[PDB]
RNA sequence: GCCCGGAUAGCUCAGUCGGUAGAGCAGGGGAUUGAAAAUCCCCGUGUCCUUGGUUCGAUUCCGAGUCCGGGCACCA
RNA sequence: AGCUUGACUGCGAGCGUGACGGCGCGAGCAGGUGCGAAAGCAGGUCAUAGUGAUCCGGUGGUUCUGAAUGGAAGGGCCAUC
RNA sequence: UUGAGCCUUGAUGUGUAGGAUAGGUGGGAGGCUUUGAAGUGUGGACGCCAGUCUGCAUGGAGCCGACCUUGAAAUACCACCCUUUAAUGUUUGAUGUUCUAACGUUGACCCGUAAUCCGGGUUGCGGACAGUGUCUGGUGGGUAGUUUGACUGGGGCGGUC
RNA sequence: GUUUAUUAAAAACACAGCACUGUGCAAACACGAAAGUGGACGUAUACGGUGUGACGCCUGCCCGGUGCCGGAAGGUUAAUUGAUGGGGUUAGCGCAAGCGAAGCUCUUGAUCGAAGCCCCGGUAAACGGCGGCCGUAACUAUAACGGUCCUAAGGUAGCGA
RNA sequence: CCAUAGGUUAAUGAGGCGAACCGGGGGAACUGAAACAUCUAAGUACCCCGAGGAAAAGAAAUCAACCGAGAUUCCCCCAG
């Protein structure tokens, strides 16, 4: 499924508003790119599909900041 | 159509106008006339005309 | 191009800098080295359509410090009008029926004045008044029957300015031997001028860029403001 | 990003200090190799001891 | 509604960073051949769409307007 | 033909015609004007067709309202597109 | 490396009368040259090869202005700028190449694993392209939701409102 | 041979053949939000789409419109970027009319900007078109032929109630 | 190489069913507007996931207006 393994971010609907305001169901698929991160506390290349603005999130809190909130809910990497 | 449509401005601070048309074609001057206005209850100078 | 006369006072102003009106006149009295005394001259690029008729800059302005100069004024009256303009200061005032005399060689002055009941005969054979800028109009203010006050503002130091067909005017407003703060109240007393004389339809910064310069001088920009 | 330098690298050398880097330059080469660190202002103390001490 | 371009002789059109506005088609005639063909040349019936501004001078350059051609914009 | 702007603004007893909406006539009254010496006349043109409801907006005027207060935005009213 | 704006710096303008390849408005009867000028002799260069500018140098101590003309007068000098054009720089963009660390790999090899999937690793070849997400213009009966009026000697046509 | 099982078995469809065109492999295309698969465990003597329809003689004229395949000076032009101008609020200054810094905010919308469209050059075994009015060949008639109608060109062969 | 992936064994728990109510992710049409696309139908029908005995919500960056009230939910007014 196309949902990022870090902000969780998913697929949303919504509607395609044109200019006469046409109501037509669409949907907003996330920006993922499976990204090959490296642990220096574990010496591997883990990679992760996640979305735009979950790789900067990686950046702030770290990649091992990211992947101890992972282990946590069950996330498996 | 072609007659077209104007409108005289009151020539005093007041911001009254009368509307109405004229002939732009063999009539291209400026509109004068002296009409009463509302606001400053006096026969006041209406120029403005397209 | 320039010569050292000229490059050595280029270097006494910054191309890249807009100066202040109080440290252009001081400045300005440093960029005149030349063997005489030079006349302050200030231009500005008017963001007006100079080939528009509801848009042009044309009028006549009092120095409040005249423009340190001579003008030899020429006034052509008729009737009364002719001792009016004599008692007035007028050096020459020549009468209507002799101003055939005057273009032959009697032709020596700066400024023209006339009476609008003498516009008949002065309005022709202008061709040697209208491309020096001499010919009488009641716009450049020197068509009026009170050519008496009109000659007096002239020899005052009543300067007149008109914007070329290219959008570009300017105009004398003394000489660089007056003090610096004299020339900033002549200097000022033209840039409020011709924001009186500013079009309605004029669109856009009507002060778009102000410079000031001397006779043998360069430019330096100021703030009109 | 600031991030610092712990190697010496190309057009930003100095074997510590802070440039504004690209996030494409750090996060991808320098941090992920060992040439740099982001700047969570616990680092920018840290090395800072080094430099003193 | 915005913007660019076009409107030139009777017709189809070329043209200029501001000034005697030309060509082709058609018709009359001429030249040339011994002659009829062809070919070439001469001859023009214009407020250069309309109203202003700058200029000694506007088909030109600028502003407004009309018709027309192209595109876009166009929710009472 | 001369002089000019009544083709003016606030109302209008009463009356005509329509299911209604709406439309039409109206002496006269108040204010301010034009013409004539004056009495008077003028609320377009001899009269009858020359037309576009609402909603949604633009422009000018009016502190009427102003979602805490003082303003403003917006809205409403009059004129108008 | 370069297309265009911008800012200084230098060129730059062949209606006609005419000393002559006059930009328009202004200041302006003198600045300029011994901080070494006209006038000759070359290079570079613009270009309607008409003519002119300039570094160097020879030389060495002048060159000018209403001039009588021109609708409009100065390479006599100096400004704000335009027309045209060139070179640094600045600014906003464009183009292509190189490199590798993301990314792609339905190339090879190894292991999980006597397995054509998949995952990890190694290596080779590409490479910040391709591809994808969001926004946007164009395209779009492939597809979907509907409209396509009413009077009317039945309806349609015509005509009418 | 196939087809409307159950009123049409035919001149319809299919057909080998031929032609145009797309496709260089992770192919085009198709089924799918994706993965994946089919195409093909094939590689231009392949495959998909379209058209025609053994064979024999042959397959003309025309590129304006509508499409497709390219190029291109100039013009217009989205998202985004947010230059100026105007307005609201208010410290201060005004004895008052009024104006009004900074900040904030609303509004107005230069500049940056690729395709596309137009324009230009081709393509008709692409969708289609291949007609009107006159003058003429010295018996009539007709028209080899010559203009025009500006819509692109205006019927070759053969055949023909 | 270390370290992991992986393999084996053991303990615990989960899986399914179920009338309604509940939260969340999906999300029409017919119909109405006497047509019809904005709108309405409706966040209804239905599909899917999860939980309880209630669920959900819940202890103010809420309202009020210069006087105060003081989590959420439910009912009656406000008010068609």
């Amino acid at each position: 499924s196309r949902v990022c393994q870090v902000t969780g971010k998913r697929p949303v609907t919504g509607n395609n508003r044109s200019h006469a305001l046409n109501a037509t169901k669409r949907r907003f698929l996330p920006n993922l790119h499976s990204h090959r991160f490296w642990v220096e506390s574990e010496k591997r290349f883990v990679t992760l599909r996640v979305s735009a603005k979950g790789m900067r999130v990686i950046d702030k809190k770290g990649i091992d900041t990211v992947l101890a909130e992972l282990r946590a809910r069950g996330e498996k990497y | 159509g072609i007659r077209e449509k104007i409108k005289l401005v009151s020539s005093a601070g007041t911001g009254h106008f009368y509307t109405t048309t004229k002939n732009k074609r063999t009539k291209p001057e400026k509109l004068e006339l002296k009409k009463f206005d509302p606001v400053v209850r006096q026969h006041v100078i209406y120029k403005e005309a397209k | 191009k320039l010569t050292k006369r000229m490059r050595v006072i280029r270097e006494k102003v910054d191309a890249t800098k807009q100066y202040d009106i109080n440290e252009a006149i001081a400045l300005l009295k440093e960029l005149a080295t030349a063997k005489f005394v030079e006349s302050v001259d200030v231009a500005v690029n008017l963001g007006i359509d100079a080939r528009k008729s509801d848009q042009n800059v044309r009028g006549a302005t009092v120095l409040p410090h005249g423009t340190g100069r001579s003008v030899r004024v020429a006034v052509f009256t008729q009737g009364a009008n002719a001792e009016a303009a004599k008692a007035a200061g007028a050096e020459l005032v020549g009468m209507e029926d002799l101003a055939d005399q005057i273009k032959k060689g009697e032709m020596n002055f700066d400024v023209v004045i006339a009476s609008p009941d003498a516009m008949r005969v002065v309005g022709q054979l202008g061709q040697v008044l209208g491309p020096r800028g001499l010919m009488p109009n009641p716009k450049v203010g020197t068509v009026t029957p009170n050519v008496a006050e009109a000659v007096k503002n002239a020899k005052a130091g009543q300067v007149r300015y008109r914007n070329d067909k290219n959008g570009i005017i300017h105009t004398t407003i003394g000489k660089v031997d007056f003090d610096a703060d004299k020339l900033k109240e002549n200097l000022e007393a033209l840039l409020v001028a011709l924001k009186k004389a500013k079009p309605t339809q004029a669109k856009g910064v009507y002060i778009k860029k102000v410079s000031i310069s001397t006779t043998m001088g360069a430019g330096v920009a100021v703030d009109q403001a | 990003m600031q991030v610092i330098l712990l190697d010496k690298v190309a057009n930003l050398g100095s074997l510590g200090d802070q440039v504004n880097v690209k996030a494409g330059y750090a996060r991808n080469f320098l941090v992920p190799q060992g040439k740099a660190v982001p700047a969570t202002k616990k680092n920018i103390e840290f090395f800072e001891a080094r430099r003193a001490e």
